RNA sequence: UAAUGGUUUAAAGGAUCCGUAGAAUGAAUUAUAUAUAAUUUAGAGUUAAUAAAAUAUAAUUAAAGAAUUAUAAUAGUAAAGAUGAAAUAAUAAUAAUAAUUAUAAGACUAAUAUAUGUGAAAAUAUUAAUUAAAUAUUAACUGACAUUGAGGGAUUAAAACUAGAGUAGCGAAACGGAUUCGAUACCCGUGUAGUUCUAGUAGUAAACUAUGAAUACAAUUAUUUAUAAUAUAUAUAUAAAUAAUAAAUGAAAAUGAAAGUAUUCCACCUGAAGAGUACGUUAGCAAUAAUGAAACUCAAAACAAUAGACGGUUACAG
């Protein structure tokens, strides 16, 4: 199954904010890569200021570091996935929604599949 | 009851592929792109690799 | 100078008749005054909260198929994608 | 001496569907005596492909949101709350109410929205995932395998019960304050059970479209809704739904593709009251549920419509 993951980093350290991003993605990549699964795109949104003043656990957000990642893993990995997510400080909010593949092997993700670029090769051209 | 089982061992076996695939077939087709691009190694096992993932 | 809502600017290139000097035809001018109005599936933009934002309101309640002018089908993909994106952080 | 009947509203559709028997009913062609046989694909099915969000439904798991209540603080001051107006044994000088923060807990699901839809019905609209089901059209395939369905089975709102958790709000009962001739009521305050969750029991609702299911057919229009084209335009064709109807039916109201024309199968009704009562039986922890009489009494009783009268009924004028 293709899933497509919208990740709301927190950004403690001012001075460089992706870099808590960047680990979350590569802890999250490593785990589906070691659980037989594949990584098709790694998408970054910016930093953004959240809606309201977000709390996760005990320490309240008013800016996150948006990210979204596209990865091909089976049902079990991916609820593990979820459940490492929302038990992981770093993380604000997170949201995994599939992406159907009954018509195509190759898909692009929300953001792309919306500015008009329906699968990877579109958007490697 | 033999049959029930059998049909269920043959969908757990190992690299058995959804959507209608074979890996003997996916595994020539790979070859053969290769081979038609040669006549006009690791990155091309890493997207086999990727290949059978998806369509474990 | 006269309120521009009396006026009537007649525009460049355009043929007129000796009505459009008048006042009824700027009454009838205002009595008859996208993206997803579109082959584009709005439960694609769920994770953009800018495009979506135009179909709510200040306060962010969904607007009427009546307002937005959606076929019924975009109205309920608009409505899905608007309220995952309200769940999921964003909006 | 009326069934040459009925069941939306007069008595009467089973809550729903699944399905067993049916001494119920049920396609086509040919041959031989209603059957057998061989053939066929129009009903009913299976598997793919293609298109579409099969998004909605069911279970499970994981999340979000506004608010409420309580607790603690901060500053600030004399009232607050409720009502038609007031008053309450437990609002406030022990600093309340209001405001601003911070913690905690339950329950609920604003807009979209039409329940459009989905589901057999009951139900079901905050988000995501897993699993399961549900669409249309083509291709191929089976060759009547179908319909209905007594008994039976399954599911089944709200209330209720048995255990264990939870209990913020609401709130039977109870206790008080009002109102009143009286209050046993409406209104106000505390508020137990319940409402929530887990495992069960129970199987009833105006469980309603007061309308059982299936099949064949019948004149139009307008909307959508969903496909298939053809080049926004064909006011584009083919389906379903919705709305108004023709005909038909009907006591009419009205129904309107069924309450029409027909066929098949099942359920049910036979004056009112006694009575959904008593007794018995079965089931259930119970509450109860199902089944379901008779005597006695009467010439009633009901439905639709008509014209008034009336209304602490509307609007308009004068
Ligand atoms: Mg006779
Ligand atoms: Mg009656
Ligand atoms: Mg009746
Ligand atoms: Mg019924
Ligand atoms: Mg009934
Ligand atoms: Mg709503
Ligand atoms: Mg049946
Ligand atoms: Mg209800
Ligand atoms: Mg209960
Ligand atoms: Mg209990
Ligand atoms: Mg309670
Ligand atoms: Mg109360
Ligand atoms: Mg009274
Ligand atoms: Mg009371
Ligand atoms: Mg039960
Ligand atoms: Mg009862
Ligand atoms: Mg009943
Ligand atoms: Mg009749
Ligand atoms: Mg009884």
């Amino acid at each position: 199954m293709l899933y497509e993951l919208i990740g709301l980093v927190r950004i403690t350290n001012s001075n460089a904010p992706k870099l808590e991003a960047k680990e979350l993605s590569s802890t999250i990549g490593k785990l589906i890569i070691q659980n037989r699964g594949v990584v098709r795109d790694i998408v970054p949104m910016g930093i953004r200021y959240l809606p309201k003043i977000m709390k996760k656990d005990q320490e309240k957000h008013f800016r996150a570091y948006h990210f979204l990642m596209l990865f091909d893993s089976s049902a079990a990995v991916q609820s593990e996935i979820l459940r490492t997510l929302k038990k992981d400080p770093r993380v604000i909010r997170s949201s995994i929604v599939k992406v159907d593949l009954d018509k195509q092997l190759d898909r692009a993700s929300s953001l792309h599949r919306s500015l008009g670029k329906k699968s990877i090769l579109e958007l490697v051209n | 009851t033999p049959f029930i089982t059998r049909i269920m061992a043959e969908l757990k076996e190992p690299l058995v592929l959804s959507k209608g695939y074979n890996i003997e077939e996916v595994d020539k087709f790979l070859a053969a792109i290769e081979s038609a691009k040669r006549e006009r190694i690791e990155k091309l096992e890493d997207r086999r690799e990727a290949i059978l993932r998806i369509l474990s | 100078k006269i309120d521009q809502s009396l006026s009537k600017k007649l525009p460049k290139g355009t043929i007129y008749d000796p009505f459009d000097f008048s006042m009824g035809r700027i009454h009838l001018d205002r009595k008859y005054q996208d993206i997803m109005k579109s082959g584009a599936n709005p439960l694609e933009f769920y994770a953009r909260p800018r495009i979506l934002s135009r179909y709510v309101t200040s306060t962010g309640r969904i607007q009427h198929r009546d307002i937005t002018g959606l076929s019924a089908k975009n109205q309920r993909r608009l409505s899905k994608a608007i309220r995952r994106c309200q769940a999921i952080g964003l909006m």
